[PDB]
């Protein structure tokens, strides 16, 4: 399919997508754990999303401190977390971003948060 | 050989006399009931005897009725009752909730007096106590979603 | 929670905020928390703040800290592949929770028809689960959803039951991970200022779309009885 105009990001209305002043556009955020080589999804409009092949997404809403558990596939479980051990075991980040292995995400050490 | 020695009768604005008698006379008893509000403490009662003695006075001098003690009003969780001047019979106390974050829940409106019994009462509770209990539901500011 | 805004602590009093796992629960009174089964089901004894709208390492450290004395898990939680059915939970805690401007209860749903969530109903989410921008947020998020049909949740191998609320759908807004165990606070029908929990954040779909609740109503006897049967003695 064909991208929409975009007013604001609501009229995108996929969470894939941010708008722009050329009014939507392919949001290529980045992946907390990432999906295997070429093996991540796309939507209507052929974007990136953040879910791997064969995965449907389902699970419990429940922070995990070292991440949700992942198979080689890249599929989280639905309410398992890993534990400090696993925290970085089936992850896909790619530089600056590196595992964290006190959080079992991808992130850039030189990033700085606002708070 | 003579005459029973008479003992007098007294200034009773706090109690009655039992037997009422014009003249009381050696070994004579009376009941002396305190009204409604008083007591006598000897740890306190609403009645005692009296017995006219041969020197003619009479027995329990010692003995007054006096008025009724409810003792400083006890506290109560989550709620304040301020400290009344005097803790006797009639006296009034307020006990309020901690608002706006506690409420009474078993309501009476917090007014309790001191009853002739010796308790702290309400109208609608007698002399069960408020019970101050969280106010739940209630934002402190409402959430204003950005527009 | 995605698509959200920022909330005040006042605005969501009654929220509680989960440490390791990251979640929410939903303060109901002095001495207890309501949250999700799963949240507290291998986490007994749950590290958990109220009073604050931040929960950067630095202020949790000053703020209030509730200390759990036992966990209730519901006796049908993982009782009968996947099946999340009575994902509810009860914290008692050691001490009474003093009440202020930024901690106070929320209330529970009444037994009576007026408490059937359904199609017309609105609802508000609250939490420090994941937004668009991060996995987790430091400042409290909240946004308001609407109560849809459970045709909708599940699209795009589950058990949905009738213990469960299906909400969201418009303008992306949703609960994610970090959010479980969060109170979906709904308007008193009978008395339009008070917020009562409908719902707890439980599971679903990637989130941005619908999610699914656990309908606190079907359990308002349980937690009467649970409450009661462990008094304050
Ligand atoms: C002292 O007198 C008061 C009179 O109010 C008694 O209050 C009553 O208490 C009983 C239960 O204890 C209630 O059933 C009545 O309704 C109360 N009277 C009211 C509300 O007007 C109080 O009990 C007495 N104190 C005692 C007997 O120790």
């Amino acid at each position: 399919k064909k991208l929409p105009k975009c007013q604001k990001q609501e009229d995108c209305g996929s969470w894939d997508l941010k708008c722009n002043n050329v009014t939507c556009e392919c949001r290529n955020q980045v992946c907390g754990r990432g999906c295997p080589k070429e093996r991540y999804q796309r939507d209507k409009y052929g974007c990136r999303k953040c879910l791997c092949k064969g995965c449907d997404g389902f699970k419990c809403r429940l922070g995990c401190t070292y991440g949700f558990k992942t198979d080689k596939k890249g599929c989280e479980a639905f309410c398992t977390c890993n534990t400090k051990e696993t925290a970085c075991v089936n992850i896909w980040c790619t530089d600056p971003y590196k595992c964290n292995p006190e959080s079992g995400r991808c992130e850039d050490p030189n990033e700085e948060y606002e708070y | 050989h003579g005459d029973p020695m008479p003992c007098p009768k007294e200034d009773t604005p706090n109690s009655v006399w039992e037997p009422a008698k014009a003249k009381y006379v050696f070994r004579d008893v009376v009941q002396i009931t305190c009204l409604d509000g008083f007591e006598v403490v000897e740890v306190g009662a609403t009645s005692f005897y009296s017995t006219c003695q041969s020197n003619g006075k009479w027995s329990n001098s010692k003995l007054k009725c006096q008025p009724v003690d409810c003792g400083i009003p006890e506290s109560i969780e989550n709620g304040k009752v301020e400290d009344p001047e005097s803790t006797l019979f009639g006296s009034v106390i307020r006990y309020t909730c901690e608002e706006p974050y506690y409420y009474m829940e078993n309501g009476g409106g917090g007014e309790y007096h001191c009853a002739g019994n010796g308790s702290w009462v309400n109208e609608v509770l007698g002399p069960e106590l408020p019970k101050c209990v969280p106010v739940c539901g209630v934002p402190r500011e409402p959430f204003e979603e950005k527009q | 929670i995605i698509g959200g805004s920022d909330a005040d602590i006042k605005n969501f009093p009654w929220q509680v905020f989960f440490d390791n796992p990251w979640a929410g629960g939903a303060l109901i009174n002095e001495y207890w928390v309501l949250t999700a089964a799963h949240v507290v089901e291998g986490n007994r004894e749950p590290t958990m703040y109220v009073g604050s709208t931040s929960v950067q390492t630095s202020r949790l450290a000053k703020s209030k800290m509730l200390t759990p004395e036992h966990v209730f898990i519901h006796p049908g939680w993982k009782l009968l592949r996947t099946n999340f059915d009575n994902d509810i939970a009860l914290v008692r805690l050691k001490d009474p929770v003093k009440m202020g401007p930024t901690v106070s209860p929320i209330c529970l749903p009444g037994t009576s028809s007026d408490y059937n969530l359904m199609d017309g109903d609105l609802g508000l989410i609250s939490g420090w689960g994941r937004t668009e921008k991060r996995d987790r947020a430091v400042r409290l998020k909240a946004a308001r959803l609407p109560v849809a049909p459970l045709r909708k949740c599940k699209e795009v191998a589950y058990v949905f039951t009738p213990n469960m609320i299906c909400a969201g759908g418009e303008k992306g807004m949703d609960s994610c991970k970090g959010d479980s165990g969060g109170a979906f606070a709904v308007q008193d029908p009978n008395d339009k200022t008070k917020f009562y929990a409908a719902g707890l954040v439980s599971w679903g779909p990637q989130c941005g779309t619908y999610g699914l609740y656990t309908r606190v109503k079907n359990y308002v006897d349980w937690i009467m009885k649970t409450m009661q049967e462990n008094s304050t003695p």
